[PDB]
Parts: structure tokens; sequence; C-alpha cells
């Protein structure tokens, strides 16, 4: 399957394209259970095209108390469009959920996008890796110019086009900071992609980027993560202490140029990260990785992978490889809570 | 006539034989066998047993996992639902009754455990129905873009209870009435005679028609629709070998949905027309036992078809039977 009846429904939509209201988009099968409510592919009425909706749902964001988050990466991302970093297209709210319908990127995800190619294929080939690698380096460059801290980034933030032109995804977990503070302590990002700094509550800046840049290309190539093993994720203290203490070990499948970029990433002193070291985010670009990667040719989009996804075949996790998360235990919403999703509707 | 009128009986065996009375008070053996009954009570037996733990089962699974709790399986949960009423209000009832040969909770008794049978079985037929209409709506894509959201399916379960309450109401308010069928220890709606004075004829035509053949007609669009919409996608997808795969599964999975309505609820319907089309054919009233037969047993295949044969369903389930 029934499952594939609804795969084959996306399929069939899907074969048809290539060849606002709040009722006004045809559903289909989800595509995982995302931060807070499910992330779900949809159409639109007036060009039949498809999207992805991130939806957070008002019964978990009452469990969560997760209202401030919510609003955060609306005003972010509808204010942040690059080519490098996606677009937002819509925010509106129904009676159940607050939508967020974004752009096209039908090459699924970068972390799908590893066991796509082959599942007993560990990762990508190096050139591959270092296109990705290089648009990714780009995104965040871009956020960083803008005085924004992400604080996060990881694999399935990193979504493919047809095109095998990536960009970062996901601006909730992010601040943007004003110029008068160019640090800011907090707790923010997914555990097991957050720097030291962030961990232990102290004063950061654009260096956690490129902890979490490091941590998601050592996976990239290696497909698993640098402080556990594939398919793991221990608890928080635990991994905190990985974070912390743990040499990383580089595998032959690196070259010299990557096992040294991934070696100056995972430092965990932040002074001899390179990423943002004399205030460049070019010095990073001189780095041996990056000899195939001409600036000039990335930013004009002239800079192709290996492997580059079929642009008449959806890729993304389907709707058995979902998630799950506490929707309400039996606790009404309140008066508040419905101010806060009025508001939070533009 | 081709049975036997009362006033809150009708004997579909013609009295003839000089020994029909009320099913109410008389023991059934002079047109049933006491082997007969062991094998009711066997087959009512059977279907509690099995009925009960499948429809626990789809109900458990989604109390465990908040993401299933969506739109779609409203409808899913009601089936279930529905089932159970089949289950404890009908199976129970005629395993007790059997084995005294016949129905002895009386009048009162028939049209309540008539109503509960009644009302369980159409929800489950409707609810068959709305769910091939969601199944269509999303994949078929018949009209413009439209978003289905929890208030919708809400809605949706309401009107399957609301149809089924519209046969299942009227023979207690005289509008023909609940009265044995089968070996006369479980009631049905009576459609063995027309009757004017308590409606039947009426009654008999409306059943027939609005619970019979509108749904077949809505069963065989939606899923015709389906199969069309595969077929459609397959060919605008034959660079992947998936979706080849699907096509042919969704025949087969298309045949078997179809067959389940229509072993449920053909007999029933193709009895009572062709009494109505030649009224003055009497036949035993073990004839008539063998549409509850094929009904009842929906109350195990349906549950099995539309929950069991799905991945995600199967993979949760797989989880919380090994420890998790
Ligand atoms: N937020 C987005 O734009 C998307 C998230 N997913 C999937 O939904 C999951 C849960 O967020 C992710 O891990 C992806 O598999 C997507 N899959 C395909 N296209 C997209 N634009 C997204
Ligand atoms: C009378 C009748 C119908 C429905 C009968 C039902 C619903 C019987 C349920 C019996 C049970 C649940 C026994 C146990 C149909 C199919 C509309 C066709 C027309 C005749």
């Amino acid at each position: 399957l029934e499952t594939v009846v609804a795969n084959s429904a996306f399929i069939a939509a899907r074969g048809s394209f290539d060849a606002m209201g709040e009722d006004w988009f045809l559903d289909f099968r989800v595509l995982g259970r995302g931060g807070f409510g499910e992330v779900f592919a949809c159409q639109m009425k007036a060009t039949g095209k498809l999207y992805a909706c991130k939806k957070l749902n008002k019964k978990r964001l009452k469990k969560r108390k997760g209202y401030q988050g919510a609003m955060v990466e609306k005003k972010i991302l509808a204010k942040v469009h690059s080519r490098f970093i996606v677009s937002l297209a819509y925010a509106f709210e129904t009676k159940t959920d607050l939508c967020l319908v974004m752009t096209i990127m039908n090459g699924g995800d970068i972390r799908y996008h590893i066991y796509n190619v082959d599942e007993d294929n560990p990762g990508f080939q190096e050139p591959r890796a270092i296109f990705y690698t290089a648009q990714i380096v780009s995104g965040l460059e871009h956020l960083h110019q803008r005085n924004i801290i992400y604080r996060d980034l990881k694999p399935e933030n990193v979504l493919l086009d047809d095109d095998g032109n990536v960009r970062i995804s996901d601006l909730g977990l992010a601040v943007e900071l004003k110029a008068g503070q160019t640090k800011t302590k907090g707790y923010a990002g997914t555990p097991g992609f957050m720097a030291p700094e962030l961990l232990l509550g102290e004063e950061y800046d654009f260096s956690v980027d490129y902890f979490a840049l490091g941590v998601t290309l050592y996976e990239m190539i290696a497909a698993r993560g640098p402080f556990r093993a594939r398919g793991e994720k221990v608890e928080n203290k635990e991994l905190k202490q990985r974070v912390l203490e743990q040499a990383v070990t580089y595998p032959d499948k690196f070259s010299p140029a990557s096992k040294d970029f991934c070696e100056a990433l995972l430092q965990k002193d932040p002074e001899k990260r390179l990423g943002f070291r004399d205030g460049s985010c070019d010095g990073l670009r001189t780095h041996p990785l990056f000899r195939d990667i001409s600036w000039r040719q990335l930013e004009a989009g002239m800079l192709t992978p290996p492997f580059v996804p079929d642009s008449r075949t959806v890729y993304a996790k389907n709707i058995q490889d979902v998630g799950a998360f506490e929707e309400v235990k039996g606790v009404a919403f309140e008066k508040a809570d419905t101010e806060f999703f009025q508001e939070f509707a533009s | 006539m081709n049975g036997t009128e009362g006033p809150n009986f009708y004997v579909p065996f013609s009295n003839k034989t000089g020994v029909v009375r009320s099913p109410f008070e008389a023991p059934q053996y002079y047109l049933a066998e006491p082997w007969q009954f062991s094998m009711l009570a066997a087959y009512m037996f059977l279907l509690i047993m099995l009925g009960f733990p499948i429809n626990f089962l789809t109900l458990y699974v989604t109390v465990q996992h908040k993401k299933l709790r969506t739109p779609l399986n409203y409808i899913l949960l009601n089936l279930a639902v529905a089932d159970l009423f089949m289950v404890f209000g009908g199976f129970t009832t005629t395993l007790y009754t059997s084995l005294h040969g016949y129905f002895v909770f009386g009048p009162t008794g028939c049209n309540l455990e008539g109503f509960f049978a009644t009302l369980g079985g159409e929800i489950a037929l409707w609810s068959l129905v709305v769910l091939a209409i969601e199944r269509y709506v999303v994949v078929c894509k018949p009209m413009s873009n439209f978003r289905f959201g929890e208030n919708h399916a809400i809605m949706g379960v309401a009107f399957t209870w609301v149809m089924a309450l519209a046969c299942a109401a009227p023979p207690l308010v005289g509008w023909s009435r609940y009265i044995p069928e089968g070996m006369q220890c479980s009631c049905g709606i009576d459609y063995y005679t027309p009757h004017e004075e308590t409606n039947n004829e009426s009654f008999v035509i409306y059943m027939f028609v609005v619970h019979f053949i509108i749904p077949l007609i809505v069963i065989f669009f939606c899923y015709g629709q389906l199969v069309f919409t595969v077929k459609e996608a397959a060919a605008q997808q034959q660079e992947s070998a998936t979706t080849q795969k699907a096509e042919k599964e969704v025949t087969r999975m298309v045949i078997i949905m179809v067959i389940a309505f229509l072993i449920c609820w053909l007999p029933y319907a193709g009895v009572a027309f062709y009494i109505f089309t030649h009224q003055g054919s009497d036949f035993g009233p073990i004839f008539m036992t063998i549409p509850a037969f094929f009904a009842k047993t929906s109350a195990v295949y349906n549950p099995v078809i539309y929950i069991m044969m799905n991945k995600q369903f199967r993979n949760c389930m797989v989880t919380t039977l090994c420890c998790g």
C-alpha cells in the first residue's frame, strides 16, 4: 505494498509533471517526520508542480513548547535566499498545523543519496564529494556574510536537486547576530553536529558551523559519523564527551588533502579550527581539497558531480522510514497557543 | 407466501408441516438439525477468536506510534471498531442461542441484536467505501488539488455511522422489523416478504438499491480508476523497474479488494432480489444462513486486507512483537 501504491501516486504525478488557499494542495505520502510535524510531498493547484511541505504540528508544538523555535525558522528562511540556500515559497497555517512550503530539490537529500547510489557503497567517490563540499562552503559563506551563525549542518539538511547542485536547508536552529556582537552563547543544533563551545554553553563565532562542516564531510565520504559508528547515536552526556575528547580516525578512503582538511575542522580548539581564522571564509578555500574547484565556475553553476540523480524519478525517504514524536497526551490548547498560531501566520 | 407471517417473526420456511410456530418459543429442529447447530456454534466461535485479536492490533499499533494518527487512519480505526460491534452484538449472541437451537432472547432481544449487528456491518460496509474514496481522491487525482485534513476524516467517520443508522434504526420504529434469519439463532432484517402494512416492500427496495447497488457502483468506480491511473503511471515511468512491479501488484491487490466487498454483501442482495422477483419460492432457512456466514467472516478478512497488507503497519507490528 500500500506504501508502494502511495509511492506510485507520487510517481503518477511526477510522470505527468515531467511530460494559496489552505485546501489547495494535493497531498501524497510523507517523506519523513521532520523536526516537529511531518514533511510530506504536495502539489500546486495552478501549475501542477511538486513541493515538500514541512508541517509543524500544533500538538507537537504545544508539547515541546516550541513556539519560539518556529517563529525563528520562519523569519530567517523568509529573508535568506541565494543559489546555495533553499528558498521558502509559502508560510500559511491550517487549524491543525503550521505549514512551510519550500522550493524544489527533487534529487533527494545527501543522507538518502549515500544509500541510493548503492547501500553497499560507503559514501561518495572523492571528486563527487569535493564538488558537493564546494557548494556547501558557498552556502555557509553566504550565511556568515549576513552575520548568521547556523550552529548546525548535517547531511540530511544538504539537499540535492536533479542536476546535482546542492543547497543547505533549515535555518530554524540558527541565530542572526547583529553587527555589535560577533559571538553569542547558547545550545542549538542537533547533537553530534555541535561544536565543543555549544555543548559547554560558551561564547562562539562562525567556527562552530565549520565544525559541523567537518562532521558532514566525514560522513559524506565514509558513511558514518565521526563521533559514533553508523546507525548509532549515544546519550547526550556521552556524545558530549566524544565531541570534546575523541580524536577522530581517518580511513585511507581519503586522499592526504581530505585527511588534512577533516583534521582541521574536527579540531576542538576553535582558534586552530580552519574556517574563519583571520576573518576569512576564503582562507578555507585555499586548502588543497579545493584544487578541482574554481570559484568563478562554482558560482556560475558550471561544476557538476559524477553521479547526477534522475530528473524523472523522485528520491527521498518513504512513509515507513519515518519517525514519530509526542502529539498531545490529553492536553487541550490554551488561548495563548491560538494567539501564537495567529501571530505566526503572515 | 413462502414463509410464515407473524407480528414480530417471519420464519422463511412455509407452514405446511404443521409445526412452524414462533422461533422465540419453539426450538428449531423441524427445519434444522443438532449437528448443524454444532457447526454454527463452531463457526461463530472461530470468528470471535480470529476477529478480536486482528481488530485489537489495528487500534493498538496506532496508540504506540504517534505518527500513524493521520487523516487517512481515522477510517481504519473506524473499520476495526465496526467489526468489533459485529463480534459482540452478533457473533456472541448467535453462539449462545445456537446451543438452544433457537433464539432465546425474544422479540426485544431480536431487535437489540439485529440493531448492533446491522450497525456494525453497515459501518464496516461504508468504511470500505470511504477508504476507497480517499484512495481515489489521493491517487487518481480526479479534481484539482485539495488538502485532506483531520477534520474531514472525522466527518467521513461520522457519515458512515449516519448511513448505518439509516438502515439499523427503521426496523425499531415499525418500518420493517427484525426477525430471525439463518437457522433462527441470529436476527436480520425481514426481506423475505412484501408487506405494505409493516412497510417491508418499500424497505427491501431501499436496502437493495441504497445499501448494495450504490456501494457496488462506488467500489467499481474507485478501484477501476486506481488501476487505470497506476497503469498510466507505469507507462510514464518505464525507466523505473519498481513501477512495473507496482502495476502488476496493484492489479492483484485490487482484485482481492473488489472480491472482498462482493463476497460479503452480494449473497444478501442476490437472495433478496430472487425472492422479490419470484415471490412464492420457498427454500429452507439453511439457504438463508449462507449470506450470514460470508458477511460475518468479513470481520476477519477486511482488516487483513486493509491493514496487514500495508508495509508500514507490518514493520511497526513486527517491532512491537519483537520486544519494542
Ligand atoms: N525540508 C525539505 O525541504 C525537505 C525535507 N525532505 C525529506 O523530509 C525528511 C524530514 O525532514 C528529510 O530528512 C528529507 O528526507 C525533503 N525531501 C525532498 N525534497 C525536499 N525539499 C525535502
